[PDB]
């Protein structure tokens, strides 16, 4: 006698929000927020550094933690927690630039500055930079006077960049403990050093006095630093308190550079990273960490927005 | 949803039709059976896989980091940074939210015209030889056997071989 | 809109019905009224205030201050900062005002829909007892008195036990 | 004989625009766009702190203005354009970001830096600091030489944060009318002040010379500070010029901070604040202020967007 | 689309009907004949360049210089600057990408509905004076000359007059 | 017999995308990303300055290439790559800052400061600056001690701020090639130069030293710059090294500034900007410069967005 459409159901369904409802109850739904981490580094397929205890300021300068770093090659670059940019006490002015300059610089190449020295000293070391005995930053040359209170003479240093990318150029400004001892190591007097190249000018004067022992040091060292232009050249004037640079880095290619404190891990591949670590996912959102970096879904507040994929249940 | 059919002028839903999402339930001398119709569901089927395949994306543009959670950045930029992620974070949890709800109120529009194009299929297949319950369903006049009803579902039901029969008992 | 009743087959609406949204005029031997339906009308505004629910609210993220107008930040962060903001201030706007238009768009549409399912609701319930005007009325054949024309609005209308009669009418 | 369905109407709609047609009548609409303000601060059932004549920086200083808010507590502080951050004239350096850091502080509590002086003055004040006669900062020392032209000792003073949240250390440098007016205060010769702290190095030699009559003076005060971080140690070397600091700050939880120029309500609850007063509102967007403040309605340029409510309207 | 005519339960397009969007095909004993409908078409076009109106412009909001391009700008501001920019960038991809997909969509439903619309009105004209065929066609059961076929063109054609004579052919 | 209800059709249609559809095809469709660029300025009706090898910031202190651009008036300010700001080697501390003011100024109108000098020089010259024989800035003057070695006595200069618009205030400091160039010029022993108005502090000790030779010559000149409130009074204290500003610059009202290596044409108006051109389109987006200027389209990184204007194609 008759014939029925209908169409299929569910005893329970579940709950979606459309424009006009919340909570209405479908056939079948999806989830587009991604709430699951893995708790590694998930880098597969990728040249990998993880800085361990050397900071990533040190693979330019180059304390005894970051000996294995002078020249290290990677697309990406882990810093962890316990990183040290320093073995005598110190910090880089422009420090966040110059971390996010070595982030993606696919890592160094390092070339000799070339200087040469006569009038002065050139050896100076310290106990906080331990290579079995006293030592210094490898790619640094403490400038000291001849001798005890001598006059450290004005000096006027070069170099050229004749290669076709930007060279790093780095170098340090000491501050002793005292007044005195300012004096002991490069002669009584006001020191002056500037810097000078097509785009750049800058000086710095010392300033000596008491710090709390760090390393069990109260000394100071300030770390500086520019991008010299291909063929351009840049002056160091200097009359004391100066950490000579003996090497200029060069920027390999690309990479891209993470804080984190879990472990590698080359089974599984991802191209979002977090501190806590990896989110793989094909979701368009995600919920796990708004600074998450890399290739990732666009982080949102909320935890779940769920998406129907069937029509409205309508049960018995 | 707008073409009241599903939670409309059909009461409800069928827990027993497992085979697909829309389909036929007949009532003859021979018995009841209902059977699937594979043409609707999977014009359904393929227009909501369509919609994921769109959604189930991420794009290939890197982002770096621009602070530093081991040593904060300066205060000044801090704030500035934070400001203008949390004002991002805004726009995507917003745009997330509106995206999600403008998307299933399609998608459960779109499957009730489904059922209402199979229901108006059918009806224009069956002529002058049925008239309309109310309920979604399809009083005929005639005899049809499980063969009859076979037919309609397949698309292949002429309406000229019953009429009179149908029509004499208007 | 779209489902072509609402400005469309219907020529326009009434100024008299402030009993509801949508309802029925009747005439007959006894005369001419209106009366208004519940069930559509309901259905209508509890979507659009399902809607308004929606939107009506701002979130629970606080914004401080980057910037400040009794003195002004250094030039360069301020120009950043103003960059910033304008550039957010271009996405509101911009969501805003497409928000609305897709909004009224869906309204409309959804009321056009539902003035639709009612007058197809009673086309069913008439069965072969009346015929399309065109206009949005049905010419009923057999005699509608104050009470059948009750029972159509209510639901109870039962075709038949008026079939034969307005069959003969033909 | 027949049966008519039909929908109601106006004779007049509200208008309304869509994805096709600007303009379309409705039966109904409303808006989403707020444009209503409140000419006050609403701060029914928060702690309320109006600053008044006293600059927000100053209530870490203490110039007399500020007496009565050198350790506020606070929800909700009100920057006033009559405040003012000095009496003896000078100004902070970073002073936008310690507005910021200030203003989210929930306020503040104070605690001696327990430092002592032997072989100097530490009594300084002045006429513009007017305590019924001359004054000073309340939470500073203006440290001289023990007299006129007298030799201004090198000094090293120690403070620990023995604290669990960081601590605000302010310190000053003055800057006397005359290069004659600075062997006056800590003896003839270039003075030098330095700070070391595990994340921070910076020293400042003071510049002498006439600036314009402030406050009918000529002499200014620098204003330096940084945020010295638990069981971490602070230093400073100094030969003079230095305006030493009493107590250290610490800050007590949250709040937000405003500018404005209307009156306090505490009739009226809000969230949204800018300038001009509150915005009270449960629509989504707002076309009063771009630099509104809170948890506020978003801005848009719109002044109105009517959200229809009804169907179209189609009059007789 | 939704409304199961375009794509639908009307086989194909016509390739020579150059006139207009929707038209009139007809077969009588003069032969068969191809017209265009206006109020269609125009209704179509007319939503069409509406959404063309509202799309097609930029805003009067202007925007300035942050960096530099001849002089490179401080490394960190400048990275924040980029990192602002292309997360602008994908904010407005995304927004563009979307405003293309959904209008797209309803403008394909949007003629799919317009054409449903003309179909219906004809059925609703032609009263018990016709059937419906199923693939977008109504046998006329009386005779319709030219004349005829025009009068239902041009939404004059009387049912009335030719009831009987079509009913009598059932 | 019967009639029949049709649409219209192509034999091939154009594709698009939907919600639902990758690539279906519809009977017509139009581009929303613009992809046209006009290859000049397109600056019809605007007052135009070009400024060729004129650098920006060189109109505020006037070198010889700058002499036609002391006093320009624009509504669009254009930038070329081979424009300089100054002619004796140096550069500007906070330059970016400067030439964004610069850039909306609506150019600039000049003042004469009002400074008179007694018992120094004031009209020091250069080789690099070539006016038919050495020259100078031509809104500067270059400070001298009345003869070699001389000293260069204390001084206290000011400039009020007579006018309604603030007074941009530039000064620059010179950097001899040696420490016995600085004696020779200003006299020997540390010179120090300060700067204070109502809401600046600030101080410039020199620093001497050998630079690699730009024009052929080693030395610097340091540009220095304030806003100068209405009403408000400006400082220089200085004992040598200095650079003075003989007039002051007010900003004219409104301008856009633009760099870009194209012509100029008058005969197409735009006003969406890039370095490479114009971007002339009524279309909401465009894909030719993320950092265009002006009033444009939305950058996004499609090439293509095809809006359907059209039924869908179904042919036969
Ligand atoms: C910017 O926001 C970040 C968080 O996104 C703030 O850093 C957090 O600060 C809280 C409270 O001190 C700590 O509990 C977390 O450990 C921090 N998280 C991270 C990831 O750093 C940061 O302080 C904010 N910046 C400024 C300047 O206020
Ligand atoms: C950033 O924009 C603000 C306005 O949002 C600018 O401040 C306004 O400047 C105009 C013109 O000088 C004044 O009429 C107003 O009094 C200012 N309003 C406010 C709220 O401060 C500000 O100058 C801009 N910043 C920069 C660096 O240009
Ligand atoms: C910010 O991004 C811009 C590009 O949008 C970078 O500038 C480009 O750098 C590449 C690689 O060195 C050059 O090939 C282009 O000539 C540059 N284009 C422009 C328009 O300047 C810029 O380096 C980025 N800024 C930072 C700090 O990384
Ligand atoms: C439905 O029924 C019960 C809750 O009453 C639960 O066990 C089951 O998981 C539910 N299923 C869905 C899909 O919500
Ligand atoms: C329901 O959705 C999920 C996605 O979460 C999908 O994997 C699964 O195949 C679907 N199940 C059914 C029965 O359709
Ligand atoms: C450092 O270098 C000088 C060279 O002049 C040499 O005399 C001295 O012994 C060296 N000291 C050490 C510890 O190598
Ligand atoms: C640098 O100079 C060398 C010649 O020594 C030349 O080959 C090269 O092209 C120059 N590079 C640039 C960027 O001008
Ligand atoms: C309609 O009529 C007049 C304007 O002609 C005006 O008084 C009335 O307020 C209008 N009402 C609406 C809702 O627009
Ligand atoms: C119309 O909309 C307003 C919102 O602005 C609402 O408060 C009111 O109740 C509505 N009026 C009617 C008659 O529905
Ligand atoms: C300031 O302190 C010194 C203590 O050495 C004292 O001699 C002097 O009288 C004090 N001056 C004032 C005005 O209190
Ligand atoms: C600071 O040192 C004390 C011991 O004096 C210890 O109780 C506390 O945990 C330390 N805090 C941190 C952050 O290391
Ligand atoms: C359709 O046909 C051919 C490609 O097969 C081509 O010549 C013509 O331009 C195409 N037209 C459209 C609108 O795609
Ligand atoms: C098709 O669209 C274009 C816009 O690209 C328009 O200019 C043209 O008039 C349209 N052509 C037809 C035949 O409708
Ligand atoms: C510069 O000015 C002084 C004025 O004291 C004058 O003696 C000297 O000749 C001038 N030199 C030149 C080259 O004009
Ligand atoms: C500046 O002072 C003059 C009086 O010399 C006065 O006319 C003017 O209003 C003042 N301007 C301001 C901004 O106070």
């Amino acid at each position: 006698d008759k014939i029925c459409l209908g169409h299929h159901a569910l005893s329970n369904g579940t709950k979606v929000n459309t424009l006009t409802e919340r909570g209405v109850e479908v056939v079948n739904a999806t989830e587009t927020v991604e709430r699951t981490n893995i708790p590694r580094i998930c880098s597969k397929g990728k040249r990998t550094v993880d800085l361990g205890q050397c900071g990533l300021l040190g693979t330019i300068t180059g304390p005894p933690q970051c000996d294995q770093f002078l020249e290290f090659s990677a697309d990406l670059i882990i810093e962890r927690r316990e990183g040290s940019d320093v073995c005598y006490p110190g910090k880089f002015v422009n420090e966040e630039a110059l971390r996010q300059i070595l982030r993606e610089s696919g890592g160094i190449d390092k070339e000799a500055m070339g200087f040469t020295y006569s009038g002065i000293r050139t050896n100076g070391t310290t106990s906080a930079c331990r290579r079995s005995g006293s030592s210094f930053y490898a790619e640094m040359k403490w400038l000291l006077s001849n001798t005890d209170n001598a006059a450290f003479p004005q000096m006027t240093k070069s170099y050229k960049n004749t290669r076709k990318s930007p060279a790093l150029i780095v170098w340090g400004i000491h501050h002793s403990v005292s007044t005195a001892e300012q004096t002991k190591l490069y002669g009584s007097g006001n020191k002056l050093v500037t810097v000078g190249s097509s785009n750049y000018q800058q000086s710095f004067v010392p300033s000596p006095g008491a710090r709390p022992q760090v390393n069990g040091l109260s000394g100071r060292i300030d770390f500086h630093w520019l991008m010299l232009n291909p063929n351009d050249t840049v002056t160091f004037s200097f009359n004391g308190a100066f950490i000579a640079p003996d090497r200029a880095s060069f920027l390999r290619g690309k990479s891209m550079g993470i804080q984190s404190g879990v472990q590698v891990d080359a089974n599984c591949e991802g191209d979002c990273y977090h501190s806590g670590g990896t989110i793989i996912s094909n979701l368009p959102f995600q919920n796990i960490d708004s600074r998450a970096v890399g290739k990732c879904p666009r982080y949102v507040k909320q935890r779940s927005l769920l998406l129907a994929t069937g029509m409205k249940n309508v049960p018995e | 949803g707008l073409f009241g059919a599903i939670a409309g002028f059909i009461e409800n839903g069928w827990e027993g039709l497992i085979d697909g999402w829309y389909g036929f339930r007949h009532q003859n001398a021979q018995g009841e059976g209902t059977a699937a119709d594979y043409k609707s569901t999977q014009s359904a089927i393929d227009q909501i896989t369509g919609k994921l395949n769109r959604l189930i994306e991420k794009t290939n543009q890197q982002f770096e980091l621009i602070d530093n959670e081991f040593n904060e950045v300066e205060k000044q930029i801090g704030n500035v940074i934070n400001w203008t992620r949390d004002s991002i974070t805004e726009v995507w949890s917003y745009n997330a939210e509106l995206l999600v709800a403008m998307e299933n109120q399609h998608t459960i529009d779109l499957a009730d015209s489904e059922m209402d194009k199979l229901y108006e299929r059918v009806k224009r297949q069956l002529r002058e030889n049925a008239e309309e319950d109310g309920t979604g369903c399809f009083e005929i006049f005639h005899k049809c056997d499980d063969d009859c009803m076979a037919s309609i579902r397949n698309n292949t039901y002429d309406h000229s071989k019953y009429r009179e029969e149908a029509m004499q008992n208007r």
